[PDB]
Formats: structure tokens, C-alpha cells, sequence
RNA sequence: CCAAGCGUUCAUAGCGACGUCGCUUUUUGAUCCUUCGAUGUCGGCUCUUCCUAUCAUUGUGAAGCAGAAUUCACCAAGCGUUGGAUUGUUCACCCACUAAUAGGGAACGUGAGCUGGGUUUAGACCGUCGUGAGACAGGUUAGUUUUACCCUACUGAUGAU
RNA sequence: CGAUGCCGACGCUCAUCAGACCCCAGAAAAGGUGUUGGUUGAUAUAGACAGCAGGAUGGUGGCCAUGGAAGUCGGAAUCCGCUAAGGAGUGUGUAACAACUCACCUGCCGAAUCAACUAGCCCUGAAAAUGGAUGGCGCUGGAGCGUCGGGCCCAUACCCG
């Protein structure tokens, strides 16, 4: 139903205009560790690129917008919003089948990540290239929970490294299993080996 | 223009010891170790021989810029090579006209407190870096002897005393009172 | 000329026309390097016309063929004389090639030409092009795979099948 | 007083200098061009003048 | 930008002829595109904001930088840039203090914000001009300054999902 | 935002003001040892170009011009000997002594090196006022620049009805 994203190596803008795709033909979308994302270019001229956005304010009053927000999730938001008609009904539902977090909070902790192949920075940018990263490009433009954000991380990688060692021990297992039972299962083994669902 | 292949080796001492993992150097000798990551250059390090051992660096299919890289990590190996074997050692000599200037060294070599520097009452307090010792020079007066296996641990501590002398408002032409660099050589001679 | 596609070579032979004076005109020929005929004739004309006093009016096409590769199968370098205007001048170059047909290594240099001098293909005159040895070889780029135990890897394989699948469980790997 | 060798040796980091002529740069002394890209990298050096 | 000269010496510390390339629209022009069933015409006062081509202050580089004082240049508009005599004045000049007393824009910011000294109606005087009625980017004196309760913006006050 | 979600082709380019499509809505002279490509001319297996020695004097401190300049500041001349070589002199210093460094040369090690031009992209030159516009987001194995391929998209145009 919902497709899950890992922010963590990918470009922003080419993210957000796959992503922003996908909610406008109605799919729902996740994604998550959006401090992990890359922008291409050194740091220093990313982090001009946003004081100059920083600057837009109405000069009148400035509480009228634009507004500049600064979690990464909610820089990635913006950005897939400006990638989407979010001033017609049908923007604003395609707005709302998206859903934008730093770090992996319940319950997409406990599920599997999907890439974006398109967007990864190892695949659309040259090894030489210097890059940025949004979460510190997000706190270093007043983002408050990068500390945190990193603390919580922590912790879930630390249970998430228990259910691998968990995942290889059944697998361990599995492999075993198949060669006890290697002559009950020979004859359904060659059935699978003929139509090629086994190398 | 793109170079099909272009590499340099580095001859490691029966003494030393080096291990590759991945782009990280791990030099091992009789001083201590080091360890450098050269993860953010594009190069394929080797180890060849087993009695002569020595390390090959190379660099496929690049421009003039990523050339220029293949002997820059050559040399890195080298200056870590001769910190686990000869160390790094740097003297300093302390230039005054009138007012001497005070070093008095704390906490085992690694705070550097100045004072007296062209008669300022302001007291100067210059954090060496870690695996750097420095002290006063017996030999010698007016002369610090900063020692460490790293040269860029080393070097910036030096830098870091020589920027902290530094003369305000004046001509520098003239009052050159300060600590300066005035030896970059080993610490077991060989 | 439009350097559209890969370019062929042209053997092109024309003449003025016969007149009372000269019963028989001299022949002339030239290496041409177009899309097709049509523009290979076009060209033919307005190089014979800044050598000689002569135009399609007062001229003909006695032949029009393509000229085959001798040795499509042979790797051959090839030396190219040309004239081009810059932005600021007109300038002569020789550059080299690595190819097997000898058109192909003009479509190189108009490719190239354009890339590295912003230079559209009706401003350069291709002179001459020859196919020359190895040891006569001047460009480094070019030198460098006269090596006969030439060897090199293929170092981050960037992926190019990037939206099959698009989204994805696993990350590419780019060491093979 | 300062020691003649110890003269030189501060010398060699106030003194032995040159100067961009277009952004005022401190340069090395072998330097034929500036480091600098507010010049545009340019030529134009001198030496830093002796104090008397 | 070039560099003949200046700078005792020395083109380029600092300047810079003869030449030449630009930028700006805080000067004046040129033009007449919008407005003549009307967009209130100078200056000041008040108040906010913005620019940098930076006077001061912070951090710096260069001097024909010994110190002090000063000059040139960089990042830089955060914070400042005043009280007065004469004048309607903008502009100017001087007095005094100051770190400094920089320069500008916002319909040459700002008249349902004021004032009305000037300009620019009708009265009147002088000079020059005209036979005269009268005229004068010539002086002089006296000469009504309208309306918000609407929309928005803004300031505060209830409140609404 | 309809159509490249092509396993598109070859190059160039990093910008702490990048670039990005007739009219058109922004830039010049002049510069760069950034990078790439070219033209010309040199020198190097009789082993070049850095890097690691000596040499400042024999006629002579050439005579003129000097208060005084010995190679060293100007104005015309600017020869020989011994030799691996040595300008009758490149830079060092005052009011004069005094002073040293290059031209030169060979000891060393062993493949390309040097100079001047030229043209692409980038960069400097490059300062304005409400906050701000390759249309926006954004884009750097390009979604930028140059030369080129298939394919696809849709006008009230073209064809059949
Ligand atoms: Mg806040
Ligand atoms: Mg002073
Ligand atoms: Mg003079
Ligand atoms: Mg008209
Ligand atoms: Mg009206
Ligand atoms: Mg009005
Ligand atoms: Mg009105
Ligand atoms: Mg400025
Ligand atoms: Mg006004
Ligand atoms: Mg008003
Ligand atoms: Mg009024
Ligand atoms: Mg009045
Ligand atoms: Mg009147
Ligand atoms: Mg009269
Ligand atoms: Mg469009
Ligand atoms: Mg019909
Ligand atoms: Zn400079």
C-alpha cells in the first residue's frame, strides 16, 4: 500500500520529483531519515543557497511568509510542494498522501526500506563532486533536534543490528533444515530446479 | 585527457609494518602506530612482495587533478613511515628585542603558557595537539621542542604557538617578537 | 552542412562544362564528408568554387560515389588537417583519431570540434585526413593505447538501468 | 637587539614576503602568482618593501 | 585598462598625462509613452524601512607603517552619524561637541500626517518695459489648507475549527 | 506539465555572484601557472629541465664624468690572455669606503622539457535602494554548454469521414 523511502544517499531534488509523481497518481508515500539526504554542490554554497532563502520575508510583515522551515523533513516537504499544482484541490491531495521524517520513528522502524535508484547520489553523481547534507545543512540554519535525532538513531540501529543477528541464526537454521530433510523434499527440489525458481 | 594507468610505490622499512583496509593505512613501527583514512581519494592500494614490502598506489583513467593525487598520498605514507620510526621534531626559537618572553610548559608537554610577550600582562595559552608533547630545550636557550609521530598533529602545534605571538597595531617589519619555527627535523636521528 | 548522423565519404568528380575553346574541361575530384549525396555535391560546389572559376551553373557532376573503408576491421590512426573560424579568426589544426573507418574518425572531429571550440560544422574546412602509423602519432591521447599488452579495469560502473526497477530493496553496486 | 640569526628568522616569515599589487596579498617569496580569486590569480606581485 | 611622468632613487607605497573601456540613475538634459470628467505642486517637521559607492566602530592586508598620527585596500550596512547662528530654502557657510559628525532611495518616501515660510489667483508699492490696457525664472507686503463611519494594511480586542 | 522511465553518442565545465534557448528583457576593455585544445620556435640519450659545488677578477679601479661611484649612478665605444669556465658585468649598499648574487661552467640523476602566442568553458573585472525570480521547484555520471541520433507530445494548420 504505502511506499516506504530511505532518505539517507539521495539527491533532494531528484527524490522529490519522483516522489512528488507518485503522489499525484495517488500512491502513498513515506518517507523517512530525511537528514540523511544529499544535495549536490559543496556545503558552503548549499548553506548560502538557504540564508538567501532566508532573506524572503514580507517586508511589511514578516509572519505573512514565506515561511522557512528547518527540520530536513520539513525542507524535503517543502521542496516536493514546490514540484506539485498545491494551489488546486487535486495539489493538495497529492500533498497529503505524503508523509516526511527525520530519523525512522514507529512504526516504519520496523519496515522494510525501499531506494530510489534515480535519486541515490552514488549513481547521479560523479566520486569527485563535493555534496552537502541536509540535516547538517538543517542545523546549522536553526534545525534542534539533529542531537537527539542522532541519540534516537542510535538506539534503533543498536535493536536492529538484535533482529539481523536474529534473521542470520533463523536463516543458519533454514540451511540446516534443508539438508536433513534433503531426501524428503528431493523430488519437490527438482520441480523447482526444472522451471529455474532454483539456481 | 584521461590516463589509462598511473602509479607510484612506497618502499616500507623491514621495521615497519603496514596494513590496508580498504583506503585506510595502518603504519606500525617501533614509535607507535598511525592510522590515516584516504577514503576520499578514488585510488587502489596495494601491498606487494612479502620480503621487500612495499605499496603501490594507483590511479586508473584520471585527469590531470586526480593525477596529482597519486603522489600526495605517496608522501602522506612516507611522513607516517618516518613518525613510527624517527618521529617528527620541531624546534622552535622565541625572538624578543626587549622583553623576554616567558614559555612555561604544563600538564606533561601538552599546555604551552606564554607570558611577557612584548611586555603584555594578557597570559597566552596554546593547547598542543594530541600525541604532542612539547617542552623546553636544555641545549639551548629560548627554545621549545615540540615531538610527536604525526606531522600535521605536530606542524599545526607549532603553527598554533607561532599565530598566538602574533604583533597587533605595529609594524611587523619592525617589532619581530615571537616564537617561530626554526627546525623541522626527527626526533631519533638515523 | 549539417553533421548529422555519421558522415560518409564522397568521391566526387566534376568538370566546367565543355565550351568552343576548350572542347574537353580538365576533371576534378575531392574527398567529401556528408550526411548523404545531396549535400555531398552541395559541398563539392562551393570548395571547387574558391579553388577555381567555377560553379554549378557552369560546371557538372560527372560522379558522385561513396567511398567504402578499405579495412573496417582494422583499428588505424588517422591524422585530419582542417581550417575552422573561431568567434575571432580563422585557424589551422591537425588532430588525431583512433578509429576503424575513416569516416568515422571525421565524425569524431566535427563532434570533437564542436566540443572543444564551439565550432559548427559550416565553419570548418576539413583539409586532408590520412591514416598514420603509430610512431608518426604527435597527440598523448592517442599515443597511449599503442601499448600491446594494454590493460585496465573499469572502475565505478555507474548504473544505467536507473527506473527498472525504480524503486528498489537493494543498492546498486557499482564494483564488478 | 636581536641576534643576527635570529633576525633572519623572524625575517623569513615578516619580511621575506611578496605582495599582490591588485588585492595586497602576503605571498611567498618564489610566488609568481596570487593565490587569491578576488584578483583573478593575477601576476602582478611585488616585493614586500624593507623596513629602514 | 595602458603606462610618459611624479614620488631625491624607483612607473604602479601613494598618484598618474596622452589615450581608451565601463557602471549608476541621488544631477541636469533629450523624448512626450501614461495621466488635463484633476494622481494636491518646494522646504521643514515627524516616523519606519532599505541600499553601499564605508566616515566611525569589530576582524584584517599594504605603506615613502620606528612610536603616535595618517593614507591605500579587504570581509562588512550590526550599531551610530549630534546641538546651533544666517537663509523658505534644497544647497551653502560658520560656531560647538564628538568615535565619527559617510552618502543615498522608498511617486525627487511622507499636506483626508501637520505647517504654509517660498512658489503659484484675486488687493497694493517700487524699478525696468509699454502711448496704453498691461507685462517681468525682478524685489516687497497681506492673502480660507475640506471629508474616513467603507475595503485593505497595520495596531491592539473578542472570538472561530 | 502532454511526451525520453532511450541501459541515447562523443567531449567541455566547479563557479564562497555557475549555466541554462530568436525578438528578450543585462554587460566591456583588460587579466588568470583553473582546465582543455591548437600554432610556432627552441633543447635533449654527444643524456636535457628543477633539485645538490665554484666563480665577484689578469691587463683593469677600461679611460672620460666626477666633492665621490672600484663591474654596480647616467651619456656614445663597448677588446684580449689562462681556461671547466670568468658580462670589462645581472641584482647587494652610503654622503665614500666596505659588501655579495647572477651570465658561466662542470661533479650528481636519466625522460621528456622550455617559451611565446591562440581559442573554448570557468573565474576576476562586476556597486542600489520592499523580499525575488533560467517561469517555479530544483538540477552538477546534468535537468548546464557544443555537436549529433532514434523515439515520443499537441494547434482552430495538413489528410479521410
Ligand atoms: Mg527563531
Ligand atoms: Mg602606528
Ligand atoms: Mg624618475
Ligand atoms: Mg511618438
Ligand atoms: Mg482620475
Ligand atoms: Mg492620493
Ligand atoms: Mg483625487
Ligand atoms: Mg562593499
Ligand atoms: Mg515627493
Ligand atoms: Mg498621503
Ligand atoms: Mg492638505
Ligand atoms: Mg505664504
Ligand atoms: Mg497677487
Ligand atoms: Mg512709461
Ligand atoms: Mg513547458
Ligand atoms: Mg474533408
Ligand atoms: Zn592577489
Amino acid at each position: 500500500q504505502v511506499l516506504v523511502l530511505d532518505g539517507r544517499g539521495h539527491l533532494l531534488g531528484r527524490l522529490a520529483a519522483i516522489v512528488a509523481k507518485q503522489v499525484l497518481l495517488g500512491r502513498k508515500v513515506v518517507v523517512v531519515r530525511c537528514e540523511g539526504i544529499n544535495i549536490s554542490g559543496n556545503f558552503y554554497r548549499n548553506k548560502l543557497k538557504y540564508l538567501a532563502f532566508l532573506r524572503k520575508r514580507m517586508n511589511t510583515n514578516p509572519s505573512r511568509g514565506p515561511y522557512h522551515f528547518r527540520a530536513p523533513s520539513r525542507i524535503f516537504w517543502r521542496t516536493v510542494r514546490g514540484m506539485l499544482p498545491h494551489k488546486t484541490k487535486r495539489g493538495q491531495a497529492a500533498l497529503d498522501r505524503l508523509k516526511v521524517f527525520d530519523g525512522i520513528p514507529p512504526p516504519y522502524d520496523k519496515k522494510k526500506r525501499m531506494v530510489v535508484p534515480a535519486a541515490l547520489k552514488v549513481v547521479r553523481l560523479k566520486p569527485t563532486r563535493k555534496f552537502a547534507y541536509l540535516g547538517r545543512l538543517a542545523h546549522e540554519v536553526g534545525w534542534k533536534y539533529q542531537a537527539v535525532t542522532a541519540t534516537l538513531e542510535e538506539k534503533r540501529k543498536e535493536k536492529a543490528k538484535i533482529h539481523y543477528r536474529k534473521k542470520k541464526q533463523l536463516m543458519r537454521l533454514r540451511k540446516q533444515a534443508e539438508k536433513n530433510v534433503e531426501k524428503k523434499i528431493s523430488k519437490f527440489t527438482d520441480v523447482l530446479k526444472t522451471h529455474g525458481l532454483l539456481v | 585527457m584521461k590516463t589509462i594507468l598511473s602509479n607510484q610505490t612506497v618502499d616500507i622499512p623491514e621495521n615497519v609494518d603496514i596494513s590496508l583496509k580498504g583506503r585506510t593505512v595502518i603504519v606500525k613501527g617501533p614509535r607507535g602506530t598511525l592510522r590515516r583514512d584516504f577514503n576520499h581519494i578514488n585510488v587502489e592500494l596495494s601491498l606487494l612482495g612479502k620480503k621487500k614490502k612495499r605499496l603501490r598506489v594507483d590511479k586508473w583513467w584520471g585527469n590531470r587533478k586526480e593525477l596529482a593525487t597519486v603522489r600526495t598520498i605517496c608522501s602522506h605514507v612516507q611522513n607516517m613511515i618516518k613518525g613510527v620510526t624517527l618521529g617528527f621534531r620541531y624546534k622552535m626559537r622565541s625572538v624578543y628585542a626587549h622583553f623576554p618572553i616567558n614559555v612555561v610548559i604544563q600538564e606533561n608537554g601538552s599546555l604551552v603558557e606564554i607570558r611577557n610577550f612584548l611586555g603584555e600582562k594578557y597570559i597566552r595559552r596554546v593547547r598542543m595537539r594530541p600525541g604532542v608533547a612539547c617542552s623546553v630545550s636544555q641545549a639551548q636557550k629560548d627554545e621549545l621542542v615540540l615531538e610527536g609521530n604525526d606531522i600535521e598533529l605536530v606542524s599545526n602545534s607549532a603553527a598554533l604557538i607561532q599565530q598566538a605571538t602574533t604583533v597587533k597595531n605595529k609594524d611587523i617589519r619592525k617589532f619581530l617578537d615571537g616564537i617561530y619555527v626554526s627546525e623541522k627535523g626527527t626526533v631519533q636521528q638515523a | 552542412m549539417k553533421a548529422s548522423g555519421t558522415l560518409r565519404e564522397y568521391k566526387v568528380v566534376g568538370r566546367c562544362l565543355p565550351t568552343p575553346k576548350c572542347r574537353t574541361p580538365p576533371l576534378y575530384r575531392m574527398r567529401i564528408f556528408a550526411p548523404n549525396h545531396v549535400v555531398a555535391k552541395s559541398r563539392f560546389w562551393y570548395f571547387v568554387s574558391q579553388l577555381k572559376k567555377m560553379k554549378k551553373s557552369s560546371g557538372e557532376i560527372v560522379y558522385c560515389g561513396q567511398v567504402f573503408e578499405k579495412s573496417p576491421l582494422r583499428v588505424k590512426n588517422f591524422g585530419i588537417w582542417l581550417r575552422y573560424d573561431s568567434r575571432s579568426g580563422t585557424h589551422n589544426m591537425y588532430r588525431e583519431y583512433r578509429d576503424l573507418t575513416t569516416a568515422g574518425a571525421v565524425t569524431q572531429c566535427y563532434r570533437d570540434m564542436g566540443a572543444r571550440h564551439r565550432a559548427r560544422a559550416h565553419s570548418i574546412q576539413i583539409m586532408k585526413v590520412e591514416e598514420i602509423a603509430a610512431s608518426k602519432c604527435r597527440r598523448p591521447a592517442v599515443k597511449q593505447f599503442h601499448d600491446s599488452k594494454i590493460k585496465f579495469p573499469l572502475p565505478h560502473r555507474v548504473l544505467r538501468r536507473q527506473h527498472k526497477p525504480r524503486f528498489t530493496t537493494k543498492r546498486p553496486n557499482t564494483f564488478f | 637587539i636581536i641576534e643576527p640569526s635570529l633576525r633572519q628568522l623572524a625575517q623569513k616569515y615578516n619580511c621575506d614576503k611578496m605582495i599582490c599589487r591588485k588585492c595586497y596579498a602576503r605571498l611567498h617569496p618564489r610566488a609568481v602568482n596570487c593565490r587569491k580569486k578576488k584578483c583573478g590569480h593575477t601576476n602582478n606581485l611585488r616585493p614586500k618593501k624593507k623596513v629602514k
